[PDB]
RNA sequence: UAGGUAGUAGGUUUAUUAAGAGUUAAACCUAGCCAACGAUCCAUAAUCGAUAAUGAAAGUUAGAACGAUCACGUUGACUCUGAAAUAUAGUCAAUAUCUAUAAGAUACAGCAGUGAGGAAUAUUGGACAAUGAUCGAAAGAUUGAUCCAGUUACUUAUUAGGAU
RNA sequence: AAAAAUAAAAUCCAUAAAUAAUUAAAAUAAUGAUAUUAAUUACCAUAUAUUUUUAUAUGGAUAUAUUUUAAUAGUCCUGACUAAUAUUUGUGCCAGCAGUCGCGGUAACACAAAGAGGGCGAGCGUUAAUCAUAAUGGUUUAAAGGAUCCGUAGAAUGAAUUAUAUAUUAUAAUUUAGAGUUAAUAAAAUUAAUUAAAGAAUUAUAAUAGUAAAGAUGAAAUAAAUAAUUAUAAGACUAAUAUAUGUGAAAAUAUUAAUUAAAUAUUAACUGACAUUGAGGGAUUAAAACUAGAGUAGCGAAACGGAUUCGAUACCCGUGUAGUUCUAGUAGUAAACUAUGAAUACAAUUAUUUAUAUAUAUAUAUAUAAAUAAUAAAUGAAAAUGAAAGUAUUCCACCUGAAGAGUACGUUAGCAAUAAUGAAACUCAAAACAAUAGACGG
RNA sequence: AAUAUGAAUUAAUGCGAAGUUGAAAUACAGUUACCGUAGGGGAACCUGCGGUGGGCUUAUAAAUAUCUUAAAUAUUCUUACA
C-alpha cells in the first residue's frame, strides 16, 4: 500500500489468540447443572464411547462438556464446574468438567497425575 | 528535485550493473553538488560538464540557449571485478522528507536507528542537505548543522 | 571457501541478502555479543569462525535455502575495509581500535 | 538427537564380569575403586597420586587425558602402578610419554577441559614484608611498588592491609600451631611469585572497557590523514585511554594523586545535645526538587526485583 | 446511523454575573453552521502517570496496588447559606424499611459484619504510643483518619544441615 | 557399560528453637498499641590489654570444670515439537489419552501402572486472560488491479537559475527540458454519428416443361413434389482482400459513397510548470433481459412430436413460440482477460517491418524513433517476465486461512429480472500455487 | 421512537455416518470446459445467445548444383631461409 493508504488505515493484520471458551465469559470456570449425560462417537478415524454431558451454566449458556477420567458419577441435576478445553475428536464439545469439584467425584483409584483428576494423596 | 535525485540514484545503479565507464546525469545545481561529493569521496573517477552528446573537451558557457541540452558526465570506477559504487538510495523520499537535528545525526552515525533510518555502515556515505548545500553527515556534525538526510551511497 | 571476517569475529557491517525466497538480515555485533541468529545460521557461523552476530530471517525459513543463502551472503555481500579503501582511494579507520592503540 | 547417558569413564577400565547375585555392584562404583585404589585400615588411599598434597610449589592437578585414567602410583617412589589380570598393582608395560614432558601452562591449569583457567601465584612471606615496609615506613607510593614488583595496585594495597592484620595477630599470640601448619602446607602447594620473571609479572596497562566504545564506528578520511588515539578519543567523546589508566593508578589509598576535597561544600548542622538526650540531630542542606521521597513511585516489594540491602549492623533490610 | 441543525450559525440591544459568550431569559435582524479526513445518531467506557505487564524497539495491554484528576454517596429536581454547593444540608417527590403514627426516622459506595450474586477476595480485632485532623486560653477531650495486629502461599524475598 | 546407590545407616562438627540473663529503637518533658519487641549474650559483673575481634586476670555464682540441642516436599512430565535409553506388566480401535501432529486392532517409548529418568519447587499443574513470537508485505498463474476512461477534493506528488527570508518551505525575478496553443509542410482515409446505395445467397409464391419419389440421419422416423429454367416479394447478413494489421478509453470496429467530428510526424513561432495521479462524482459500456411501436426471411430457449437408450426431462431430427432486426427507453452486468491500474526517469543485444530525415557513383547506403520476435542482466515459488513481472519514483484501487458467502439482513436504484453495498455465528487444520517423477487417456 | 428480552411463526447453512438415483467434472472424460444472462428438468444438470482458453502455437520439406596446369610443384619443413 502507498504511504497515504497506510495513513488511511492500511496495515498488517494483528496476531492475537482468540477465545475458545466464549460461554465462560472470560472466567476460569463457571458452575452449572447437568441437563443430560450422554455418550458420543468420535469422528473418524477414532472409535470409542466418549462420555459427555450437557450443562446449563450459571450465566444461562448451555454447553457440552467432556467428562475426563475412567468412570464418573455424574447424573442429571448434578452440580458441576466447567472449565475451558475442547474434546478434539468430539465436534461441539468445547469444555471440560472438573473432576473432584461439586458433585463430580475424583477418578477412583487414580495414582498418576492425581491433581488433574481430583484424586487426593493416599496416606 | 528529490525526484530527479531518485532518478539519478537508480540510473547509477543500472550503469554499474552493466559496467559502463561513462554516463550522463541531468545538469542542475543539486545534481552537480551530489556528483561532486561522490567524486571527492572516491566513488566517481571523473566529473565533467557537457552536452547530450558527450562531455565537453573545452569550456562551453551555459546559457538559456543551450541549458536544455546540458548534461553532467561522470566516470564510474571498478576494481577487482567489483563496482566501487554498488548501491545508491535515497533516505529522504519525495513523499516523506526527513529532517534531523545534529543530535540525531550523531546517533545515526553511532549505530542507533533514527526514524527507521538504518545506521551508517562501514565504508558508506550518507549525504545531508543544509541551506541548499550537500555535505557528508560527518561534516554536518562538525559544523553543528541541522539538515535533511538525502541519500546513502555504498 | 574463505569468508571475510572483521577482526576474525564478525562480519563487515550489515547484510540484507535475498537468496530465492529467503530474506536474510544480518547485523554485525560487539565483541562478546555471541551468536543470536537462526539455528541454521548459528551452526554455519560456528564452523566459519564467526563469534558475534545478530540477524533475522524473513519470508521463507527453509533450512536448506538459509544455509546456502548465508554462505552466499558471507562472500558476495561483504567488502573488507581494505577493499573499500583501495577502490575509493581513501583511508578507513576503526575508531574503536585506534582508541586503544599506543 | 539426545538421550540420557550414564557418565561412564572416557578411558578404558575393567568392567564387571559375572557377579555373585548379592554383590549388587555397578560399573561406575568399580571404576571408582580402580581410580581410588585399595583403602587401608586407616581409611586412606595411599596408592592414588592425588591423595597427598604437593610440597614443592608445583600444583598436582588432575591429568586424566594424559595418563588415560591411570591414577595409581607408589606412595614413596612415585612410580606408576597399574592393575593387572591377577588383581594386583605393578609396573606398567610401556612408559607414558605424555606424562614426562608437560607444558608449563598445563601444570598450572587445574581443569583439563578449561585452558583459560589458571592458578594464581602465591607471594612469598618476604616480598610481603618488603612491600609492607616500603609503603608504610619508606613512604613509597603504591604506583611505585606496583611498577617495581609487577603487581596490580589493588593487590599491593591488599597486602599492606593483610600484613597489618598478621602483625596484630602475631602481637597477641593468636596464630596457633595449627594455623602455622596449614599456612605452610598451602604455601608449598602453589607456584611462588617472582617479580623478576617477566612472564609471572602482572599486566599493569589494563583499563575497564566502556560500553559506548564497545560499538564499532568507522570514519572515511583522506588517504594520508593521520588519525591517532587522541583523535579517536574525541570521536568517541571520551578521555584518552592513557588518561584513564593514569586516573586508575591514583585510586590506591597509598598511591600518588589520591585526592578527595571537592565535595566538602555541603552545609551541615549538628543539633545541640542536652543532658539526657539519647541521640543527636544532624541536618544536611538540600534543594527542593531533589530531596524527599517521591510520590507515586513504583512499588517493587511484590516483584522479583525487590530491592534488598544491608545496614551498618549487617542485618538484611528492605530498601 | 448519511444527511444533521432551527437558539440552530452570525449580527445588534437589554437583563443576569466579579467576569467573555445564544451561557440563561427578552426583543429585532442576517441565512447561515456541521458533514465521506465521518456529521448527526447508537453502543460501550471513569481518565491518566516519572504506576504495573510485555517487547530489541516503535508500541500493545491494564487502570487492582502507589499517586494525580473527575464524578457520585438510594433516585430526580429545586432552594438556602457561602468566596465556592443544584452540598452525603434543606425542600418536594420517587423506591424500600422502621416506630414514635408524625407535613416522622432511616438508606453501611466510613470501619467491622451479614444475606444475596459469583469461579473468586479477609476481623462484628487492638491503640490513640507514632504521623495527622477537629475543639479548647490552657489542662486536655475526640478521631474504624491513621498506626498496628488477625485472616488468606494472592505476590515477592530469606531460611528450611554441612563435612565424612 | 543396568542400574537404584553416597543413596541409607553410621561417624565428626554445628546452628535454630527451647532455657537463662540481658535488652535497644520506633519518643520523649512524659506517654509504646504493636509486645511474651528486635537483637545480643551463654554462669553474671569488672579491670587491663585487645579494626573487628581476641586474650588475660579478676569480684560475685554452681560441681577442676560450668544450660540444652534438632532436621520426612510436593507437583507435572519422559513418541516428535521438548529436557527425560534400564526395562517390565495390564488393556487390545475397548478402556482411555490429546496444546499440535496423533496414540490404542496382542512386542503400546503416547492408554492404566512398576522400575528407572527429566523439570520446576513451597509450590507444581491446569483454566481464564495480557504481551511477544514476520509485513526490514503482497495483488499474471496462489487471498487481492476497479469494465473503461474523464475529472473534483487531496490536510497527495511534481521542472530550472538567482536573490532574500523567519529556510527542503515561502516570496520575487528570471529560464525552457515537462505540459500546451497556432500555423507551415508532408502523411494517412481510420474511428464515431447520420444519410444515401450495392452484393451473393436464402425462404415463399407463380409459371414452365419434366417427372415419382424427395428430404434427413451413424441408421431411421416424424413432418403433380424434389431438382431444373424464369418472374415477383420480403427480411436479415456482408465472400475474397484480412493480418483486427490498424483504429478506438474500454465495450468495440473490415460491402460502397457522402456530410459532420476527432485522430499523425517534423519544422517555425508562442505560453512559461499551466503537470501527474485521482477518494467522492460523472460518462460510456458485449450478450442475455425488460418497457412501448414496427418488422419477422433465416436461425432459435421453450413447448409439442420423431429417434437413440436399460431409461434420455439430453446429445441427433422435425414443427418451431419468445428472442435474434429497426426506432425510443430501462438496466450497468461478462473468463468486461494481457486473469498484469496509470505516469515518469533509467539499463545490455540481435532480427524483422514501419515512419521521418539524409545523402549520392541511383537505387541502395547512413541516421533517428515506433512496433513485433528472440534474448543478456536483473527479478521471481518457479512457470516465466524482458523494456517489464528489471532498477527507481509518484498517485489510486484492492487483499489478509478454508468453508459459511458475494450468502443473510438492512439500505439505495430500477417497470421488472435484478445491480450496488455487504456481515456474523457454528465447524475445521486445513486450503492453494508452480514444478518433479509416475500412472492413466474412448 | 429507540434499546434489550422472550416469542408464535418462519428462512438459510455447517458437520456427522452410510445408503439411494444418476454419472455432471478431471484424458478429446466419451456433447470442449468455464463466464454473464434466460428458459426448462428427480438430482446432478440440459438448451439458447455472446464471451474466454484456465483446449487444439499440440505449430516441422513439392528432393534434384559447376571447368585448369595431381605434383620433378601441394602434402615434408623444428628458429632455418632470408
Ligand atoms: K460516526
Ligand atoms: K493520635
Ligand atoms: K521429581
Ligand atoms: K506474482
Ligand atoms: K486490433
Ligand atoms: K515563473
Ligand atoms: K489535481
Ligand atoms: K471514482
Ligand atoms: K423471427
Ligand atoms: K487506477
Ligand atoms: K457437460
Ligand atoms: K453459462
Ligand atoms: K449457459
Ligand atoms: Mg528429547
Ligand atoms: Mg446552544
Ligand atoms: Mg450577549
Ligand atoms: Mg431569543
Ligand atoms: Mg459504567
Ligand atoms: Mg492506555
Ligand atoms: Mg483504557
Ligand atoms: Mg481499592
Ligand atoms: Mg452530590
Ligand atoms: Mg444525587
Ligand atoms: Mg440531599
Ligand atoms: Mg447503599
Ligand atoms: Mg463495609
Ligand atoms: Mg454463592
Ligand atoms: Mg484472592
Ligand atoms: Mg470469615
Ligand atoms: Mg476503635
Ligand atoms: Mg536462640
Ligand atoms: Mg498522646
Ligand atoms: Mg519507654
Ligand atoms: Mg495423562
Ligand atoms: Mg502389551
Ligand atoms: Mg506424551
Ligand atoms: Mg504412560
Ligand atoms: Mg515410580
Ligand atoms: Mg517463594
Ligand atoms: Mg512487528
Ligand atoms: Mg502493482
Ligand atoms: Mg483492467
Ligand atoms: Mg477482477
Ligand atoms: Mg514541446
Ligand atoms: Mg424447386
Ligand atoms: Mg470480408
Ligand atoms: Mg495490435
Ligand atoms: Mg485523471
Ligand atoms: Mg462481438
Ligand atoms: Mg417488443
Ligand atoms: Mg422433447
Ligand atoms: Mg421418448
Ligand atoms: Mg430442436
Ligand atoms: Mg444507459
Ligand atoms: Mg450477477
Ligand atoms: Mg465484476
Ligand atoms: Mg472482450
Ligand atoms: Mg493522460
Ligand atoms: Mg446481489
Ligand atoms: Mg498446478
Ligand atoms: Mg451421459
Ligand atoms: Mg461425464
Ligand atoms: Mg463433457
Ligand atoms: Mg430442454
Ligand atoms: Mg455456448
Ligand atoms: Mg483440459
Ligand atoms: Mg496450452
Amino acid at each position: 500500500a502507498t504511504l497515504n493508504q497506510i495513513k488511511r488505515g492500511s496495515g498488517p493484520p494483528r496476531r492475537k489468540k482468540i477465545s475458545t471458551a466464549p460461554q465462560l465469559d472470560q472466567c476460569p470456570q463457571r458452575k452449572g447443572v447437568v441437563l443430560r449425560v450422554m455418550v458420543l462417537k468420535p469422528k473418524k478415524p477414532n472409535s470409542a464411547q466418549r462420555k459427555a454431558c450437557r450443562v446449563r451454566l450459571t450465566n444461562g449458556n448451555v454447553v457440552s462438556a467432556y467428562i475426563p477420567g475412567e468412570g464418573h458419577d455424574a447424573q442429571e441435576h448434578s452440580i458441576v464446574y466447567v472449565r475451558g478445553g475442547r474434546c478434539q475428536d468430539l465436534p461441539g464439545v468445547k469444555y471440560h468438567v472438573i473432576r473432584g469439584a461439586g458433585d463430580l467425584s475424583g477418578v477412583v483409584n487414580r495414582i498418576s497425575s492425581r491433581s488433574k483428576y481430583g484424586a487426593k494423596k493416599p496416606s | 528535485s528529490l525526484v530527479k535525485l531518485a532518478n539519478t540514484c537508480a540510473h547509477l545503479q543500472n550503469c554499474s550493473k552493466v559496467r559502463v565507464a561513462l554516463t550522463s546525469i541531468p545538469y542542475t545545481k543539486l545534481q552537480l553538488q551530489f556528483a561532486y561529493n561522490l567524486y571527492q569521496q572516491g566513488f566517481l573517477s571523473s566529473l565533467q560538464k557537457g552536452s547530450t552528446m558527450g562531455p565537453d573537451k573545452d569550456f562551453v558557457e551555459v546559457t538559456p540557449d543551450n541549458i536544455s541540452t546540458r548534461r553532467l558526465w561522470v566516470g564510474l570506477k571498478y576494481r577487482d571485478n567489483k563496482p566501487v559504487l554498488s548501491s545508491c538510495k535515497l533516505i529522504s523520499k519525495p513523499n516523506s522528507r526527513i529532517h534531523l537535528p545534529m543530535e540525531d545525526m550523531k546517533k545515526l552515525c553511532s549505530g542507533v536507528t533514527i526514524r527507521n533510518i538504518k545506521p551508517l555502515q562501514p565504508g558508506e556515505l550518507i549525504l545531508v542537505r543544509a541551506h541548499n548545500n550537500i555535505m557528508d553527515i560527518n561534516e554536518a556534525i562538525s559544523k553543528k548543522l541541522d539538515g535533511e538526510v538525502l541519500c546513502r551511497v555504498k | 571457501k574463505e569468508i571475510p571476517r572483521y577482526e576474525n569475529r564478525t562480519i563487515y557491517g550489515d547484510i540484507d541478502f535475498r537468496y530465492h525466497g529467503v530474506k536474510l538480515h544480518l547485523r554485525s555485533a560487539k565483541p562478546g555479543f555471541g551468536l543470536r541468529v537462526n539455528h541454521v545460521i548459528f551452526e554455519i557461523c560456528e564452523c566459519a569462525g564467526i563469534k558475534d552476530l545478530s540477524g533475522k530471517v524473513y519470508k521463507s525459513r527453509n533450512d536448506m535455502n538459509i544455509a546456502k543463502g548465508t554462505i552466499e551472503a558471507f562472500t558476495k555481500a561483504q567488502k573488507t575495509l581494505d577493499e573499500v579503501a583501495l577502490g575509493r582511494g581513501k583511508k578507513l579507520v576503526d575508531v574503536r581500535k585506534v582508541y586503544y592503540s599506543s | 538427537f539426545s538421550r540420557r547417558r550414564i557418565a561412564y569413564p572416557f578411558y578404558p577400565f575393567k568392567k564387571l564380569g559375572r557377579q555373585h547375585p548379592k554383590k549388587h555392584d555397578t560399573n561406575l562404583k568399580t571404576a571408582m575403586r580402580q581410580f581410588l585404589g585399595p583403602k587401608n585400615y586407616k581409611g586412606e588411599y595411599v596408592m592414588n597420586k592425588y591423595f597427598t598434597v604437593p610440597t614443592n610449589h608445583v600444583p598436582n592437578y588432575i591429568k586424566p587425558d594424559l595418563e588415560r585414567g591411570q591414577s595409581l602410583e607408589h606412595p614413596v617412589t612415585k612410580k606408576p602402578l597399574q592393575l593387572r589380570y591377577d588383581g594386583t598393582l605393578g609396573p606398567p608395560p610401556v612408559e607414558n610419554k605424555r606424562l614426562q614432558n608437560i607444558f608449563k601452562d598445563r601444570l598450572l591449569q587445574p581443569f583439563p577441559s578449561n585452558p583459560h583457567c589458571k592458578t594464581n601465584y602465591v607471594l612469598s612471606p618476604q616480598l610481603k614484608q618488603s612491600i609492607f615496609e616500603e609503603i608504610t615506613v619508606e613512604g613509597l607510593s603504591a604506583q611505585q611498588v606496583s611498577q617495581k614488583y609487577g603487581l596490580k595496585i589493588p593487590r599491593v594495597e591488599a597486602i599492606v592491609k593483610l600484613v597489618s592484620v598478621e602483625n596484630s595477630w602475631n602481637r597477641r599470640n593468636r596464630v596457633s600451631s595449627d594455623l602455622k601448619t596449614m599456612d605452610e602446607t598451602l604455601y608449598r602447594m602453589f607456584p611462588v611469585f617472582d617479580s623478576d620473571a617477566s612472564f609471572k609479572r602482572e599486566n599493569l596497562s589494563e583499563i575497564p572497557v566502556p560500553q559506548k566504545t564497545l560499538a564499532s564506528r568507522f570514519l572515511t578520511i583522506a588517504e594520508s590523514e593521520p588519525f591517532g588515539p587522541v583523535d579517536a578519543a574525541h570521536v568517541l567523546e571520551l578521555e584518552p585511554a592513557v588518561e584513564t589508566l593514569r586516573n586508575l593508578s591514583t585510586v590506591g589509598e597509598h598511591s600518588s594523586g589520591h585526592q578527595q576535597s571537592t565535595n566538602k561544600n555541603t552545609k551541615v548542622i549538628y543539633g545541640e545535645l542536652v543532658e539526657g538526650e539519647r541521640s543527636q540531630y544532624k541536618f544536611t542542606n538540600a534543594k527542593v526538587g531533589k530531596v524527599g521521597y517521591r510520590y507515586g513511585s513504583g512499588n517493587r516489594d511484590n516483584k522479583k526485583d525487590r530491592r534488598i540491602g544491608f545496614n551498618k549492623l549487617g542485618q538484611m533490610v528492605y530498601i
